[PDB]
RNA sequence: CUGUGCG
């Protein structure tokens, strides 16, 4: 339990999530944030796959 | 009885000054024996005194025999016609010059200020009534706050009053005469006087009958158990009468393609459909002539050298001959024209038979040659001069005047580069046979289509800065044609070099109103013409690299957004189209667009949204170029917030939030004060005229018919029929319920809630001398103006008693923030564990606080609390009475406007609310002067009480939401805006049941309402953003808001002083580093004040900005420690020694040897010595001759420059943007350094006397720094213009010392230098000596113990002495700030990529 | 009883 469940790039999405380092993301968000670089653009780690 | 008469009357002897008339006024005392008539000649004694005592300060003729103004001009032969009657104190005759001169004492300040400005009224009117009889006067006032003199001793005088006031023990005065009320203001007269309640009360039954109003119907004695029993029963009524129909919802949940939708089809009949980018930048590039001018593809000096030496002279007036000195100016540039076109250089400052001559005016060629021919012909008429020797000879005449007037202030004329060999025998041919035969310039007022333009209308990419380049000189040029004095084509011009040209705005009108400007240029002629106000295009005058990277910044917040890569261009492109739109063209309707969109987007991240949201958005445009703003914001919200993005929300919300935030760039002032006036009385009035209480002509002395229909609106104002009426609730209706209001003061009963001049007697309307009249006025904000009730000393000290007593019960509780710092703090905290977590945040704001509010609801809400442990509170609830019965002062602007437009509708259309209101009083004669109503709360003059209120209510709310639902509601107000943090249950409400969430909300609503707390359309109920005090959190995080601090820099220029200026500067770069603009763009707001310095002609010092910091200066830096860092980069060698011995220093004096006490006076003697004598005493190689004579021009060295002695001793005594900058560059133009005769010299003479000097060298390092070298062969030896200089060495040592002092020991260390989303909350780290209960603290008694005579004059062990020490002597900074002018900032959330890239120092 | 200062 890092926080609340959401997708911190969509504010939208509250089911099928996955985990970052810190807090989550969706799984559109997690292949389309992939797409420009290894590193998080929320909490500045890499990403996990 | 006689005793005391007799020793009085022998102290009076012995202790008198001799003087002549003060002997006959003592003769004539010692003479009575009637103890009433000894205190009358007593008194006259001390006023005669008082009198002659001013009179000999201020060097004017007593007037002792009583002589009136008439008097005086009769006595000296001048017959004025029947004017005010008035004696003043002294008159002083010098020609048509007279100086009067009244005096007075007064030991109240309330009295004081009374009589001060009664004083300087009839001051002005009689100067007003001497200017029709062509007689010059100037004023003087002589309020004296004590009754001491310079001829009897303070001591006998003291023992003199309390004779008198031992004398006054007696009753025989007291029934012969001196009748209660005089005697009453004769002893507050011999008296030295927080509720003053020895007041004579004779309020009426007026009084206790609106008290009754506050009390019946109204329980006020409920249990904590009928109270949530009605709140629960009130609510089923309310959900029931909801859900039929009968109640309309007001929040509406938020979908973003519905929000989005509604917000395009925003003025749906003037704006056609969606455009893209390609064709806003093709109808941007040519929208408007400011607009058609920029993108438009278009491609020594004698003359101007001899026309910037005749601008220098034409104010000295060296001849009486305005018209033929003009004459002779024009034909000196047209010599000079010549001779420059003829060796090689082209036509400069040419436009086509029209020159630029004196005075920045265009002067055509055919008149003056016209007009030279005819005054040569005419002066050849007189008698030989073969018609070029008179002008030749004039000439000389008139240059040898000018070289001399210029020789005495210092100028030095060959500073110029005159060159003066254009003066040739063959003078007046040579004007004769000018020719150009140019274009005629003119200026096309109502210009036609864009197909008229003489250049290629739009080639500029946006993505170079010139279009910002453009706009930058073309925005100078307008702020420089502010300034034109307009002395008797007549048409002035500025000019402004772009490129290879040189356009010329032409005006004909003056003054800093707004006129019709015309862009010419020499080639094509006129190229633009647009009716402008040069008083608003301020904030790009020389920011063409901070604009480019705001924008730059804005962009690569989305920039790796993956999904905006594909519209990345044109989304700069839209930026900067919004940007040069909203600076080219400032104008209020843009500035109201994008605070509404700023708005539109608070409410488009959220869950639920008010319904009437999209009707405040939506503000009437007009001009055709605000719809273009609203269509560039269109299309720039569906490229960043269209459908398929769903990535990075916080970066497009914030990217959106800073593009409503580009309000700020358009200044904050009003573009016609009329209408603003208008409209801010429309703001005050409307809610009068729908509520029913707008009584006229108060009437001082209340009628019964005003104070009846005073008490029936108050009966009015507590109906509010709640949702248990036939029709229902009516919300935005002024009024508060009674049963909400007794719920409200029951719960907060039982711990549930919180758990001549004077004035004599005073009645339930006023204070005997006033219903506290205020005057109504506008303050200027982005968006809309704000009110401001302004009141008279006694209003403001009541006032002030109030909001001190509502203060005080507000810091009894822990809800209110307003002046609570800490409250604010623990706020902000709670803000941001809340949405962290994702909690449900309702951002609230308050339609209508000021005018929808009652100082009856206050008196009502006060007089049903008990406030368990009666005088205090009456006294309170008769402030709020007077409140009441407040009268407002129309402004006389906006009645003359009224009755103006009703002459004109009664000789000569839909009038509005309040014109119908001033026409149906205009028509049966009464002239409406000032407005009495009860429902008026002043917008500040209640500010305490109404968060008082607020606090409250909102607390009641939330416990009646949370008895009724099972839910806490945290909330933190500000008296306007508020914040409601919910719990986990109310938010898992709202994710399991948005009915009944909506429907709680909905009751929120009503609730409000039933109070006078009517929620506005701009609050936004949203569980990830939420707003409060403008201050916006997305995630736990901050929104950096970054536009608003950088316009807030770019805007803040004052005419002040120009280190006190940049010492403004400094601080709003600093806050502006602390909440989130990267350190480059603060950098560059730091270079473009230094140019706005350097366009002054101002010498820019090493102490005024460091335009190259690294973010390590900011977040653990003082000002001094970046003007350290700045020397520092200045001199790498001589700083580095300077750094060692005072990091040796520092050690030997925090645990080491005792050296502070010595140090005080070792920081007096001379700076050369004293810094080797230092080096010397710790050992350390002291700084090189060469390393050593580095010194900096320091105009205020003798006295500081007198824009129309140490400095900290003067810090603690405590127009426009446009025209101040206008003002700065002035002043730095004029005579603005002292020199030490006390003589006045402009700085060009001072840049002479350097010139006029074989040591100094003028090296600047970068930016113009411009640090001096003089040598110390010529240092201070004969008097020389070395004492502006300044040593740079010592200062630096001062700076870093006591920068050392403030915060740690790492300063002295030897600097070892080591995607824009990423911050850090980091905290100023430093272990201060300088502790923040630094208001009046022992410095005061260093100053006193130091210097004694400073500690008289203008002014009224701890590890300070130094603080204090290193700025009376070392005058380079104040070095202490921050603690009682500015104030510090902490929580700096600065990148953290840019911390990585700083320096570093032991 | 005033500034001439952007390439
Ligand atoms: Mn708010
Ligand atoms: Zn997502
Ligand atoms: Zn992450």
């Amino acid at each position: 339990h890092l926080g609340p469940q959401f997708c911190k790039s969509c504010w939208a999405e509250n089911k099928g999530l996955v985990e970052c380092n810190n807090h989550y993301l969706c799984l559109n968000c997690l292949t389309l944030l992939l797409g420009v670089s290894s590193r998080c653009p929320i909490c500045k780690m890499p990403l996990p796959t | 009885m006689e005793e005391d008469i007799a020793c009085v009357k022998d102290l009076v002897s012995k202790y008198l000054a001799n003087n002549e008339r003060l002997s006959r006024q003592k003769l004539a005392f010692l003479v009575q024996t009637e103890p009433r008539m000894l205190l009358m000649e007593g008194l006259k004694l001390l006023s005669l005194c008082i009198e002659v005592d001013s009179c000999n300060a201020n060097g004017c003729e007593h007037n002792s025999e009583d002589k009136s103004v008439e008097r005086i001009l009769h006595d000296h032969g001048v017959l004025t016609p029947s004017l005010c009657f008035v004696v003043p104190d002294g008159y002083k005759l010098t020609g048509n010059v007279l100086i009067l001169l009244e005096c007075f004492v007064r030991s109240s300040p309330a009295n004081f200020e009374q009589k001060y400005v009664e004083d300087f009224k009839k001051l002005e009117q009689l100067k007003e009534d001497l200017k029709s009889v062509d007689i010059n006067l100037i004023p003087l006032i002589d309020g004296r706050t004590s009754f001491y003199n310079e001829q009897i001793p303070d001591w006998v005088n003291d023992k003199l009053r309390d004779t008198l006031f031992s004398l006054l023990k007696y009753a025989q005065e007291s029934n012969s005469l001196f009748e209660e009320s005089e005697y009453s203001r004769l002893c507050e007269s011999l008296s030295m006087t927080e509720s003053l309640n020895a007041l004579l009360d004779n309020r009426s039954n007026h009084y206790e009958e609106v008290i009754a109003s506050c009390h019946q119907g109204i329980n006020n004695k409920l249990t904590a158990h009928e109270v949530k029993l009605q709140i629960e029963e009130e609510y089923q009524v309310f959900r029931n009468r909801l859900r039929k129909g009968e109640i309309e919802g007001q929040f509406l949940k938020v979908e973003k393609n519905q929000l989005l939708n509604e917000f395009n089809n925003l003025y749906a009949d003037k704006v056609a459909e969606k455009d893209s980018v390609e064709h806003l930048t093709h109808q941007f590039k040519r929208a408007s002539p400011i607009l058609r001018f920029l993108y438009a593809n278009i491609s020594e000096c004698q003359m101007q050298c001899w026309r910037s030496f005749l601008n220098k002279v034409k104010s000295m007036r060296i001849l009486n001959t305005r018209r033929k000195l003009l004459l002779i100016f024009d034909a000196l540039i047209l010599l000079a024209s010549k001779h420059d076109q003829v060796r090689k250089k082209p036509l400069r400052g040419w436009l086509g038979t029209c020159f630029v001559s004196v005075n920045d005016r265009l002067v055509s060629l055919e008149s003056t040659k016209k007009d030279l021919k005819k005054w040569v012909e005419r002066r050849q008429q007189v008698e030989c001069p073969s018609k070029n020797q008179i002008l030749n000879s004039i000439f000389q005449k008139t240059i040898s005047k000018a070289t001399t007037a210029l020789r005495d202030v210092g100028i030095s004329v060959d500073h110029y580069k005159i060159d003066m060999e254009v003066i040739c025998p063959d003078g007046y041919d040579l004007i004769m046979d000018f020719d150009v035969s140019g274009v005629t310039p003119t200026i096309s007022y109502q210009r036609s289509e864009e197909e008229a333009f003489p250049y290629i209308m739009g080639d500029v990419d946006l993505l170079k800065t010139t279009d910002l380049e453009r706009l930058s000189s073309l925005s100078l040029a307008l702020v420089n044609s502010m300034k034109t004095s307009s002395t008797v084509k007549e048409a002035y011009c500025q000019e402004f070099s772009l490129g290879e040209t040189e356009f010329q705005l032409i005006y004909q009108k003056t003054g800093e109103c707004s006129k019709c400007y015309a862009i010419n240029d020499n080639r094509v002629g006129e190229v633009c013409s647009f009716y402008a106000d040069p008083k608003r295009y301020f904030p790009a005058i020389f920011s063409a690299e901070v604009l480019q990277t705001t924008v730059s910044t804005m962009i690569s917040w989305i920039e790796d957004c993956n999904e905006l890569e594909e519209q990345l261009d044109k989304i700069r492109s839209l930026t900067k189209m919004i940007l040069i739109l909203i600076l080219a063209h400032p104008s209020k309707r843009s500035q109201k667009l994008l605070q509404n969109l700023r708005y539109f987007i608070m409410a488009y991240v959220s869950d639920y949204y008010h319904k009437d949201l999209i009707d405040k958005v939506r503000e009437e445009l007009i001009t055709d170029v605000e719809f273009l703003l609203y269509r560039l914001l269109r299309t720039l919200m569906g490229l960043v917030l269209s459908e398929d993005v769903k990535s990075m929300m916080t970066n497009r919300f914030k990217f959106i939030l800073n593009i409503s935030y580009m309000c700020h760039f358009i200044t904050k002032e009003t573009p016609d004060r009329l209408t603003d006036q208008i409209k801010c009385f429309e703001k005050f009035l409307e809610p009068k005229v729908k509520f029913g209480h707008v009584s006229i002509n108060p009437a001082d002395t209340a009628t019964e018919e005003e104070l009846d229909d005073m008490v029936y609106n108050a009966k009015k104002f507590l109906s509010k029929g709640g949702c248990t009426s036939a029709k229902g609730p009516s919300y935005k209706k002024p009024g508060v319920s009674k049963k909400y209001l007794s719920l409200l003061t029951s719960s907060f009963n039982n711990g549930s809630l919180f758990k001549q001049e004077s004035p004599q007697s005073y009645n339930s309307v006023g204070p005997d001398t006033g219903r506290l009249k205020f005057s109504l006025s506008y303050k200027e904000q982005v968006g809309g103006n704000r009110e401001l009730y302004i009141g008279d000393l006694r209003t403001k000290m009541f006032t002030r008693l109030i909001e001190d007593y509502f203060e005080a019960l507000s810091s009894q509780l822990s809800g209110s923030c307003l002046n609570n710092e800490k409250e604010f703090e623990n706020a902000i905290l709670s803000m941001k564990l809340n949405v962290s977590m994702a909690h449900v945040s309702y951002s609230m704001d308050h339609s209508k606080w000021g005018p929808m509010m009652c100082p009856f609801l206050f008196l009502t809400v006060l007089q049903n609390l008990i406030f368990l442990s009666i005088k205090g509170r009456d006294y309170l609830s008769t402030l709020l009475m007077w409140h009441m019965h407040k009268m407002v002062e129309i402004p006389f602007n906006v009645v003359s406007a009224m009755m103006k437009s009703f002459i004109k509708a009664q000789l000569g259309t839909k009038q509005s609310i309040t014109e119908d209101f001033f026409y149906s009083n205009f028509q049966i004669g009464v002239v409406p002067s000032h407005i009495s109503s009860i429902l008026d709360m002043g917008q500040g003059i209640l500010h305490n009480t109404s968060d008082f209120y607020a606090l409250i209510t909102e607390r009641f709310i939330n416990y009646a939401i949370s008895c009724v639902c099972g839910g806490t509601i945290d909330a933190y107000t500000s008296s306007d805006d508020q914040i409601s943090l919910f719990d986990q249950t109310l938010t898992e409400l709202l994710h399991r049941d948005p009915e009944e969430f909506r429907a709680l909300m909905e009751f929120h609503y009503y609730m409000s309402d039933q109070l006078n707390k009517f929620v506005s359309p701009k609050s936004v109920i949203g569980r990830f953003v939420a707003e409060f005090k403008s201050r916006f959190f997305v995630w736990g995080d901050e929104v950096p808001l970054l536009t608003k601090f950088v316009a807030a820099a770019l805007h803040n220029i004052k005419c002040k002083e120009p280190h006190q200026l940049a010492e403004t500067i400094d601080t709003i770069v600093d806050q502006s580093v602390a909440n989130g603009v990267p350190v480059h763009l603060c950098n560059l707001i730091q270079i473009r004040t230094l140019s706005l310095l350097q366009y002054a002609r101002y010498p820019i010092d090493p102490f005024l900005l460091n335009c190259e910091t690294d973010v390590r200066d900011w977040v653990d830096g003082n000002r001094s420690y970046r003007i350290m860092r700045q020397i520092e980069g200045l001199i790498p060698d001589a700083c580095s020694k300077i750094r060692s011995m005072l990091r040796r220093l520092y050690n030997r004096l925090k645990t080491g040897q005792l050296h502070e006490e010595f140090t005080t006076n070792y920081l007096s003697s001379e700076h050369l010595s004293s810094l080797k004598n230092l080096c010397e005493l710790l050992g350390v190689e002291p700084p090189s001759e060469s390393d050593l004579e580095y010194s900096w021009l320091n105009l205020a060295a003798h006295h500081p420059l007198r824009m129309v002695i140490p400095t900290i001793v003067k810090t603690i005594q405590n127009s426009s943007i446009a025209s101040g900058f206008v003002g700065l560059c002035r002043t730095l133009g004029s005579k603005c350094v002292r020199g030490p005769n006390k003589e006045n010299l402009y700085i060009k003479s001072i840049q002479s006397l350097i010139t006029g000097t074989q040591g100094i060298e003028l090296l600047t390092n970068s930016i113009g720094v411009q640090y001096w070298r003089v040598p110390l062969g010529l240092r201070n030896k004969s008097e020389s213009v070395v004492s502006y200089f300044r040593p740079l060495l010592w200062d630096y040592m001062c700076i870093s010392l006591s920068t050392a002092i403030e915060l740690g020991a790492w300063v002295l260390g030897d600097p070892k230098t080591t995607n824009p989303c990423d911050y850090f909350p980091l905290k100023p780290t430093a272990s201060k000596l300088l502790e923040d209960r630094v208001g009046l603290n022992h410095i005061i008694h260093s100053l006193r113990r130091l210097y004694p005579s400073v500690f008289e004059k203008h002014i009224l062990i701890k590890f300070l002495d130094l603080c204090v020490a290193l700025d009376v002597n070392c005058e380079a900074l104040s070095l202490v700030s921050h603690i009682v002018k500015w104030k510090r900032e902490e929580h700096y959330i600065v990148l953290s990529s840019e911390l990585r890239f700083s320096h570093t120092r032991t």
